[PDB]
């Protein structure tokens, strides 16, 4: 029997910061025990600010981004040049996914930028189209093993201040881009060390008001 | 006979000319734009008196930042209505956001041309698509049977359009208020008008940023009538 | 299939077939609404031209679309069939999904409605038929009556007129009818509409027939007798 | 194109009238007569075959009156290719409400329904309407014994006694005299005949140039029964009534 | 999942947990199991949350084409009947939704109804949907009555969650609060379960099972 | 849905300094029956790419007609169709991975694992796979089926990364793919010693080598093999 | 749903339909009415499938009540049962069958007759003087057999009733929440609010 | 005469009045320019008004980011005819990753133009374009006529009073085409050109559209003061 | 499960001297439930006779559209259908049905009018005729019943004999089913009279 769906492994992270928006993901792409590329980007940009990813199976994967990026195209000539919303935009996801529900894109789409007030944002779905706006997400592979990290070193959760034991929280500060570059690094290196499909190496977008730019980090190999 | 998408020599389709003389013999209706906002107003013209006048409802919402008048056979805007709320309100569904005025006016114009031998004829009325978006901020929109639409500062459709519009060339200028505007649209209507005019034969309404588009009262419209008659008479 | 422009606009504008379809009800029978305080009436003209006939069983001219809706007409009868039945469909489907029976307003859009796109569909002439609708809205004691015609613009009457010698009836009750106090009972009202007939029908035997629509779906057709009753006391009073 | 040659069926005149319509009424008027009368304990129906021969098989020959079902009958006036067309699926109508409810089809509902198919071709489809006037008799246990016509318009009307076809204004004045509400079926039957007698545009009338049929409840108890006359039994009751 | 809705003499309360899993993972803290249809009608998540995110929007879609068309607002039961025809449409391919459908109207009063993706709509004072819809059940049984203050009955609703959130493994995060009234619903708060509990704990002297 | 019959094992391929070399066997398995000896599975598109096709051969032949049906349909109506718009290994790729993902989303899949290698206009080295499940990536090396597990890791030593491309020239680039190949028959069941090779260079255009051999093949250690343990003679 | 049950008396037929909705491990509703009016002196019963229940029930009742007004005549319980019976022999061999159990119990206004019909989703029609469906006959079919005769006042046929009830609620795994209870006669049709 | 009912119907001497009546439609429209160098390609448009309280009507219409028109006639028909030209644009790249030639282009506008004035019912086309574009070989432009016929050329114009506009370019060819490298002097040619078809009427902030397309040059449309520096 | 013994029950035929007989059960049930024992399976257009067994729903189905078809055959043929060409209007009328089939159990029984010979068939639920001088079995005591006609029949009985060889075949037939029973019924069949007989059985 004939089965339409596979697994291309790979990962991906989406973290949103005060006037900031970053979405990263390794370049190994594979099947089963083999690697198929050392270097497949896998994190696009479509145009108006918003960078997207579409994580599990490359084949649903490539075809939704395809097809996002096309419905940003015909949003510009339908409504006179008009700058797709990072909320709009997510909408729009939803109904491409639920389109296909009982044949789904077998992928953990996310989508990051800035909303219309100029803060960094990052939406998250799954796989028929449900969604969800957050302050971070890590998606597919080892999204388990880096989630937990997130929660504890971005939201500072089980985190109190010294002194008082238990009784007061630490504080809710904010991260500048430096700092979060270090956690997504840290996150990545981490997620390499203990999964087999992640690795070989490490593209990051970040976008701001001034556009969007790449930075890449090499990953072990093995 | 003869073909119903057919040219005539001079380069127009004549059942699209045609249907614009149908819309000239229809009642007036007026819309002007401003700053604070853009205001509609349209003639009744009940046929007889045992007419209940309120249940003539010839200025429609669209949506909550879109308001609509139409001028011509009426009952050929019913089905033009239904699709600008199903447009507006599917676009809302799929973008999770207002719809732009121009590109609701777009959709419904797409409709106009959908005629052969779909349906039998085109649409036998025009529309003044009225709406606020925060791109272009207020707009008009006059929407034809031929599937044009141009838009406007202000404008007047119907049997007292020519004369109406030579009126609003003069009085038009881009600081009026919504107060003077209202006033400008009871006091050309008054003029074109065959009954005298009144809160029974006359409606007016308006869309703002703010409360959104708004059918006026006929309390409401029956103090800016008076407030009318005293400027009027004050020189 | 048959797809050919029947209605089409012509060089002053006018779409013809729509206006020989208003020709169409200006042969058809009289017939008649006026709504009063508490109750709305529906009077029709019956030709005396045919007797022999079984009034048993022939058709009525008022049709029930609901139990607190009703609708009579004036034009071609085989065509009234046809939009009576669309509207008694389109009646029970609303009370199907939204609960509730339809708004009197509701009703007459439906069936406006289904006359428009008969105005521009290839294949297909428009209805010849324009109708009176009367009844109360579902939980309300204001009543309603609304009038059709086959280009599909419809309206809300205090009172109205359709059919045959419209024009002279519609004066009557131009001049009758006093918004500030309408019939304030079911008596009052009746009386005004059988008054306004008689201004057309000719004899008042078997030509008028009179349907009385209350609140609450309480709808109930007068007889022969009765109406001869309001025949003769309206003429007693006029000889003087 | 082929717009060219199109006759538009369907269409208004200025005085709104269908003209197609109102030219099939025009044929239906040449066809012979038909008539019904119905009496307190029964239906007549009577009509007259078209200019016959001597050398046409009558016995085995049917033009004008036919069986729709056990309750319900039809006399024909007009084009009998047409009528079968209509005929047959009125019969299938009647067993489709049978099958459905498990009741026979009330006759107002069998003839709402022939009656609306007609209408159709008058509205829609660019087809010429039937070129057929209906008579039928029926009983069901709603209105007992009924009488309705329906014409190419589609409009059907119920009756006491009527005619169609040819002479039907002299037809009817003669109904119209003789009718009386307390009247019985052999009294009907008597009308009838005494009434194409008179209305007829052949010499003499005779037992070859008729088609004859009762609804009575002269059946055996409570229950209905449908005679179509053969035809000795029509010389019989042409003697009978002394018309020969 | 948990999630309730009931009526009392100050409207209707509406409770809301805050977990998504996949399997054993938990996959989201912070979920938004209440959908603002308008400022009058509410609906619950239950199920696929696809299922009800898309159709619960779609719904809110309807509802303002139909006070657009018929100049009024829609009742909470044609509300809820057409989320019903619509799932029933589709019975057999495999939707899992079990919603909610929560409003006020002149003519109707506080309205609930059940609405369920095998096409089940019922009407009621008291309901409880998910996983853990058995523990809420057993707080609000025992303490349900009509004549509760919105004080009291939001306590109730937060508490019924509570409970649910702490034994139903599915079930956790924080709890979205709504009251319903003659004027419209009003938001009142996120509240983390992990504060929460040890906040109820001291103050009501319940959960002495567990340790603090 | 289907089950794939006649059979083509491993596609090999890789980028050098002025183009890509791919390569793969002449052999149509038939199960564990090595049917027929004689059948081409790289097939030329112009003078700029060649395509290589395993799995199943009926749909390989049917790609090869719609390749050959896109080279005729270019033509029309192009009067510079050999010059500024000819074909692109690009624009070749895309269709069939067009094509590859419709017909895996009708549940009716064409049963092949492609590569299409070639040279763009500019000079650039093109290389992309594409299979059944319309699965697409690049990468310096690539290979299909067992050269999967076997070639890559060979290849893959010569060029690593891709600031190992300038480094590597035509002749070192060639010579691990025919070393490959030997390889492939050393340890693929359904493989064969005939082969074919094809080099699309960006100044010397494209060369393609039909009937190659594996040769200098060792064996002569399988005299001193004896038993399967304990055995002497 | 779960236990639905009829009886013809001398004069009139009586349903009684439990009040239990249960999805799953608990019990939703323990109000719920199974039942819909299809004319004043014809009411129909259901019980099976979730969903389809309702949606069944519903869509007879608009076809009859249209039934009613086009001809401005109320149809006979053995004309609606037939109809009924018709709906369901077409949509058992249908994509997606209703999975529905009907008993339809009506007043014959013509021959002045109680009349209980027993439908189920295969388009099984039977005329009994008394019915059940689902595990409901089991228990109190030997009862009815027993006590029953044909002409029985209303009140005796609710006694009877309360003597089927009784025993369901004592042998039956299920606690179905009690029964609602409505009499079908002459006079249209009435609920009995204590029992 | 008799033989312009439809357009199944050739005249006694092969004309086909129907298409000629939808090329009068063009005539009526307001002017329109098109020119082009070997490095840039430009679209310059009139734009016309109802009265003063209205806008004035668009004509130029982007098709892709290398690839758009300017209208002249039906403006409803120009929509139909550029959506068309997007979708096709939109399936080259989208299957074959590669952008629609602007010759090809052409060939799929005539050819959808040419089946409405073979069949019955149907009508043609009431709208006259100029495309723009630059591709694989270059800068392009092309007229296309709703008789089908779709013809490259360096620089035409189309609508009232556009011989004028015609004549000028036929005398600058020679400049005008050596214009590489140099944006602003392009446009400036074809403002000078569309000048040569004005009567009464001059240009102003709100009545000039302007639109280019070059080899690191986008498709953009200039309206407003955008273009006040070219006045 | 299985469609054509859910509901049980059982028809039989036989022919005699000038006369024919058919017979059925009175039973229907669901499973093992008894829910009624007044469910006939022997229906009659004009005079000729139908007995149906199998899935009830099918039973009724097929009766109303037997009905529906003998109607509209007797107003265009102006006469009542015969026993041997109703037999081939019910294979036709299944046949038609061949991959979603009626699941029952049809049997034929009557006297051609003109030549007066008895005549009785049987079919599977596809259409197959069986056209048997003797005598027809159906249902779910298929079984017994051909047991008790191979043994009990002889030909050339007289119109009182077959009454009781037939009654006797079906009573002792069905006291050996468990979905048979619960009354029986019994139609003797001669040129120009017909008598019914209800059976007195064991109601177990
Ligand atoms: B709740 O448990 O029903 C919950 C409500 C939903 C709207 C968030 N559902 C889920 O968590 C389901 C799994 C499930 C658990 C228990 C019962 C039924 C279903 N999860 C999802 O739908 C889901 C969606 N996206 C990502 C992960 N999980
Ligand atoms: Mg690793």
């Amino acid at each position: 029997q004939f089965n339409p769906y596979g697994d291309n492994g790979g990962t991906i992270l989406g973290i949103a910061g005060e006037d900031f928006a970053v979405l990263a993901g390794d370049t190994r792409n594979i099947t089963d025990y083999s690697i198929n590329s050392r270097y497949e980007p896998k994190v696009f940009d479509c145009g108006d600010n918003i960078v997207m990813s579409a994580n599990g199976f490359a084949a649903d994967g490539d075809a939704l981004v395809k097809r996002f990026k096309n419905s940003v195209k015909w949003y510009h000539f339908d409504h006179n040049d008009k700058k797709l919303s990072i909320n709009s935009a997510a909408r729009n996801i939803q109904h491409l996914l639920y389109g296909k529900r009982f044949f789904p894109y077998y992928v953990h789409t996310i989508i990051a930028g800035l909303d219309e007030d100029g803060k960094g944002a990052v939406y998250s779905f799954d796989p028929v189209g449900s969604y969800e706006r957050e302050q971070c997400r890590a998606g597919g592979a080892a999204a388990s093993l880096i989630m937990p990290f997130l929660d504890n070193q971005v939201n500072f959760k089980n985190q109190y201040e010294p002194g008082t034991n238990g009784k007061v929280k630490k504080p809710l500060k904010y991260l500048s881009v430096e700092e979060v570059i270090k956690l997504v690094r840290d996150s990545f290196t981490s997620a390499t060390e203990r999964h087999i499909q992640v690795g070989d190496g490490l593209e990051i977008l970040i976008v701001t008001k001034d556009g969007v730019r790449k930075e890449f980090y090499e990953l072990k190999r093995d | 006979d003869r073909g119903v998408s057919t040219f005539s020599p001079e380069g127009r389709l004549f059942q699209v000319e045609y249907s614009l003389e149908a819309i000239k013999l229809g009642s007036t209706a007026i819309g002007i734009a401003t700053k604070e906002g853009v205001v509609l107003g349209v003639e009744k013209r009940a046929t007889s008196p045992l007419l209940e006048s309120d249940s003539i409802e010839k200025i429609v919402e669209i949506d909550r930042h879109i308001g609509c008048a139409m001028s011509g056979l009426t009952a050929d805007a019913r089905s033009m209505i239904e699709h600008a709320r199903t447009a507006a309100v599917t676009h809302n569904l799929y973008y999770d956001e207002d719809i732009n005025v121009e590109s609701l006016t777009q959709s419904v114009c797409d409709l106009a041309l959908r005629f052969g031998e779909l349906m039998s004829r085109p649409f036998g009325v025009a529309l003044l698509i009225a709406g606020h978006d925060a791109d272009d901020g207020y707009q008009l929109f006059h929407a034809e049977p031929s599937g044009t639409f141009y838009r406007y500062n202000a404008k007047a459709i119907g049997s007292g359009s020519e004369g109406a519009q030579a009126e609003l060339l003069n009085e038009w200028h881009s600081s009026l208020t919504l107060k003077e505007a209202e006033l400008l649209v009871l006091k050309i209507l008054k003029q074109v008008m065959e009954e005298k005019l009144d809160e029974n034969n006359a409606q007016l309404s308006c869309i703002t940023k703010q409360d959104g588009f708004k059918i006026y009262d006929n309390e409401k419209t029956a103090e800016l009538i008076k407030e009318l008659k005293e400027k009027e008479a004050a020189e | 299939g048959y797809d050919r422009a029947l209605s089409i606009f012509s060089p002053d504008g006018h779409i013809f077939q729509v206006e020989y379809a208003l020709e169409a009800v200006k042969r058809g029978t009289c017939a008649v609404g006026v709504k009063g305080k508490n109750c709305v009436v529906l009077g029709c003209e019956r030709r005396s031209t045919l007797k022999l006939q079984d009034t048993r069983i022939t058709p009525s001219k008022v049709s029930k679309i609901d139990s607190h809706v009703v609708l009579s007409f004036s034009g071609l009868n085989a065509d009234s069939r046809i939009l009576i039945e669309k509207a008694r469909v389109e009646a029970q489907s609303h009370r199907l999904t939204l609960e509730d029976p339809v708004t009197v307003e509701y009703l007459t859009r439906y069936v406006a409605g289904v006359q428009q796109r008969y105005t521009q569909s290839g294949g297909v002439r428009p209805f010849g038929v324009s109708t009176l609708i009367a009844g109360f809205d579902p939980r309300d004691d204001e009543p309603k009556l609304y009038q059709t015609e086959p280009s599909g613009i419809y309206s809300s009457w205090s009172a109205q007129t359709i059919g045959r010698n419209s024009k002279t009836v519609r004066e009557f009750l131009e001049k009758n009818y006093d918004r500030k106090e309408p019939p304030a009972t079911v008596e009052e009202c009746v009386k005004l509409t059988v008054r306004s007939l008689l201004e057309v029908v000719q004899t008042g035997a078997k030509n008028i027939e009179i349907t009385v629509v209350k609140p609450d779906s309480d709808i109930v057709a007068l007889s022969s007798e009765e109406i001869n009753q309001y025949v003769t006391q309206i003429e007693q009073e006029k000889q003087e | 194109g082929s717009r060219r040659y199109d006759s538009r069926t369907t269409i208004f005149s200025p005085e709104g009238r269908l003209y197609q319509v109102e030219y099939a009424l025009e044929s239906i008027s040449h066809a012979g007569t038909a008539i019904g009368i119905m009496a307190s304990d029964g239906i007549v129906l009577a009509a007259e075959r078209k200019v016959t021969s001597t050398l046409l098989e009558q016995d085995t020959s049917t033009e004008k009156l036919y069986k729709l079902n056990d309750k319900i009958a039809v006399a024909v006036a007009g084009l009998t290719a047409d009528a079968e067309i209509l005929i047959n699926t009125a019969r299938i109508h009647a067993q489709n409400y049978l099958k459905t409810y498990n009741e026979d089809i009330p006759v107002e509902i069998l003839v709402r329904r022939l009656s609306d198919i007609k209408q159709g071709y008058t509205q829609h489809g660019g087809l010429r309407p039937f070129g057929v006037s209906f008579i039928y008799a029926g009983y069901d246990d709603r209105y007992g014994y009924q009488l309705y016509t329906s014409n190419p318009s589609g409009n059907y009307t119920g009756w006491k006694a009527i005619s169609v076809g040819a002479n039907t204004s002299a037809a009817q004045t003669l109904l119209q005299m003789d009718y009386k509400d307390d009247m019985k079926v052999d009294d009907a039957i008597e009308l009838a005949l005494k009434t194409l007698s008179k209305t007829t545009d052949s010499s003499a009338l005779t037992y070859d140039r008729l088609e004859f049929a009762t609804i009575r409840k002269g059946a055996n108890d409570g229950e209905v029964y449908q005679k179509i006359f053969k035809p000795q039994e029509i010389k019989d009751i042409l003697v009978k009534t002394g018309i020969t | 999942t948990t999630t309730l809705a009931f009526r009392f003499q100050g409207g209707i309360i509406v409770a809301v947990d805050s977990r998504a899993t996949a399997g054993n993972w938990v996959a989201s803290q912070t979920v938004k199991k209440v959908i603002e249809i308008n400022p009058f009608l509410l609906g619950t998540m239950a199920g696929g949350a696809a299922d009800c995110q898309f159709w619960e929007t779609w719904l809110g879609s309807q509802f303002r084409l139909h006070e657009l068309r018929e100049k009024e607002r829609i009742s909470v039961a044609a509300a809820s009947k057409i989320l019903s025809n619509l799932v029933y449409q589709y019975k057999g391919a495999g939707l899992s939704m079990g919603t909610m459908i929560c409003g006020y109207t002149r003519k109707e009063g506080p309205t609930i109804y059940y609405v369920d993706s095998d096409g089940t709509r019922l009407k009621g004072d008291i309901f409880c949907v998910g996983s853990g819809q058995t523990f809420a059940y057993g707080v609000l049984d025992s303490n349900y009555k009509w004549d509760l203050s919105v004080e009291d009955a939001l306590y109730l609703g937060k508490r019924s969650i509570l409970a649910a959130a702490h034994r139903d493994a599915y079930s956790g995060g924080s709890v979205n609060l709504y009251h319903v009234t003659e004027d419209g619903w009003i938001y009142h708060g996120n509240h983390d379960v992990g504060e929460l509990f040890w906040k109820v704990k001291e103050e009501e002297g319940s959960f002495n099972n567990v340790i603090g | 849905t289907q089950q794939p019959i006649v059979t083509g094992t491993s596609v090999i391929s890789m980028k050098y300094d002025n183009g890509v070399i791919i390569a793969a066997d002449n052999l149509g398995s038939y199960g564990s029956l090595l049917r027929f000896n004689g059948v081409e599975r790289l097939i030329p598109v112009g003078d700029n790419t060649v395509v290589g096709i395993s799995g199943d051969i009926s749909d390989m032949q049917h790609i090869e007609r719609l390749l050959k049906d896109l080279v005729t349909e270019n033509a029309y109506d192009n009067p510079l169709a050999d010059a500024e718009e000819a074909l692109e290994p690009s624009y070749i790729f895309e269709y069939l991975a067009t094509v590859m993902y419709q017909r895996r989303s009708k549940m009716n899949p064409l049963w092949n694992a492609i590569i299409v290698a070639g040279v763009q206009s500019n000079g650039d080295q093109f290389l992309r796979y594409v299979n059944l499940l319309g699965v697409t990536y690049s990468s310096p090396t690539l290979a299909t089926g067992f050269g999967a597990h076997m070639a890559n890791p060979l290849l893959r030593k010569v060029v690593d990364r891709e600031s190992d491309i300038p480094k590597t020239t035509v002749q070192v680039a060639e010579e691990a793919i025919v070393n490959a190949m030997r390889v492939l028959y050393y340890r693929d069941a359904r493989s064969s010693r005939n082969f074919s090779l094809a080099i699309i260079d960006k100044n010397t255009g494209l060369t393609f080598k039909k009937n190659l051999q594996v040769e200098n093949m060792k064996w002569d250690f399988a005299k001193d093999i004896k038993g399967y343990g304990t055995q002497k003679i | 749903m779960d236990i639905i049950l009829g009886i013809r008396v001398q004069d009139s037929v009586i349903l009684a339909s439990s009040k239990a909705v249960t999805r799953g491990i608990s019990v939703l509703k323990d109000s719920d009415d199974k039942t819909r009016q299809l004319s004043p002196h014809t009411l129909m019963s259901f019980a099976g499938e979730a969903g389809d229940t309702v949606q069944f029930a519903e869509y007879i009742q608009a076809n009859i009540q249209l039934y009613s007004i086009r001809e401005d005549y109320e149809l006979s319980p053995q004309a609606v049962s037939s109809f009924v019976r018709q709906e369901l022999a077409k949509s058992i061999r249908s994509r997606r069958p209703y999975q529905v159990n009907v008993l339809i119990g009506g007043y014959d206004k013509k021959k002045n007759k109680p009349e209980l019909y027993q439908i189920d989703y295969l388009g099984t029609k039977v005329e009994l003087p008394y019915g059940a469906h689902g595990y409901s006959g089991f228990y109190t079919f030997s009862l009815l057999d027993h006590h029953y005769r044909p002409d029985m006042t209303t009140e005796e046929g609710l006694d009877l009733l309360k003597l089927c009830v009784q025993e369901l609620e004592k042998r039956m795994p299920m606690d179905f929440k009690g029964v609602i209870v409505k009499i079908v006669d002459k006079d249209g049709i009435r609920q009995v609010d204590d029992f | 005469n008799n033989y312009d009912g439809d357009t199944v119907t050739f005249s006694p001497t092969g004309r086909l009045f129907q298409v000629e009546y939808a090329l009068e439609a063009i005539k009526q429209g307001s002017v329109t320019v098109g020119l082009r160098s070997n490095t840039h390609a430009v679209l310059v448009a009139l734009k016309r008004n109802a009265d003063e309280l209205s806008s004035y009507q668009k004509k130029i219409i982007k098709c892709d980011e290398h690839m758009g028109l300017s209208l002249a006639g039906l403006a409803p028909d120009a929509r139909v005819l550029s959506n068309y030209l997007r979708q096709q644009c939109n399936y080259s790249s989208l299957v074959f990753n590669r952008k629609l030639a602007v010759e090809r282009a052409g060939h799929l506008l005539c050819d959808k133009a040419q089946k409405n004035t073979q069949s019955y019912g149907g009508r043609p086309y009431g709208v006259g374009l100029l495309i723009i574009g630059y591709d694989k070989s270059g800068a392009h432009l092309l007229e296309f006529q709703p008789s089908g016929n779709v013809t490259e050329l360096y620089g035409t114009a189309i609508g009232a009073r556009s011989q004028g506009a015609k004549t000028y370019l036929e005398r600058t060819l020679d400049t005008f085409i050596k214009i590489d490298g140099n944006p602003d002097e392009l446009i400036k040619a074809g403002v000078e050109a569309i000048s040569q078809s004005l009567r009464d009427e001059s240009l102003t902030v709100d009545n000039l559209s302007i639109a280019i397309v070059g080899k690191d040059t986008p498709f953009t449309i200039y309206d407003g003061e955008a273009v006040a520096k070219y006045i | 499960s299985d469609p054509s013994s859910i509901n049980g029950g059982i028809v039989v035929a036989m022919t005699g001297k000038d006369c024919v007989a058919i017979a059925c059960d009175l039973r229907l049930g669901s499973q093992s439930l008894g829910v009624s024992n007044k469910f006939e399976k022997i229906f009659h257009y004009g005079h000729v006779f139908l007995g149906i067994t199998g899935l009830a729903t099918d039973v009724t189905t097929l009766n109303e559209m037997f009905r529906y078809k003998t109607n509209l055959y007797k107003l265009k043929e102006e006469r009542a259908i015969e026993p041997e060409t109703f037999t081939q209007l019910v294979s036709s009328s299944l046949y038609e049905r061949r991959f979603g089939p009626y699941f029952v159990g049809p049997v034929v029984a009557g006297i051609n009018s003109k030549s007066g010979k008895p005549f009785i068939a049987g079919f599977d639920l596809i259409g197959c005729i069986d056209e048997a001088k003797d005598f027809i079995v159906s249902g779910t005591a298929s079984d017994q019943l051909f047991g008790m006609c191979e043994s009990l029949y002889e030909p050339n009985l007289e119109p009182e004999d077959l009454f009781e060889t037939i009654s006797q075949a079906l009573l002792n037939a069905a006291d050996r089913d468990a979905l048979s029973g619960w009354g029986a019924v019994v139609y003797i069949i001669k040129k120009d009279e017909v008598v019914k007989r209800y059976l007195k059985m064991r109601q177990d």
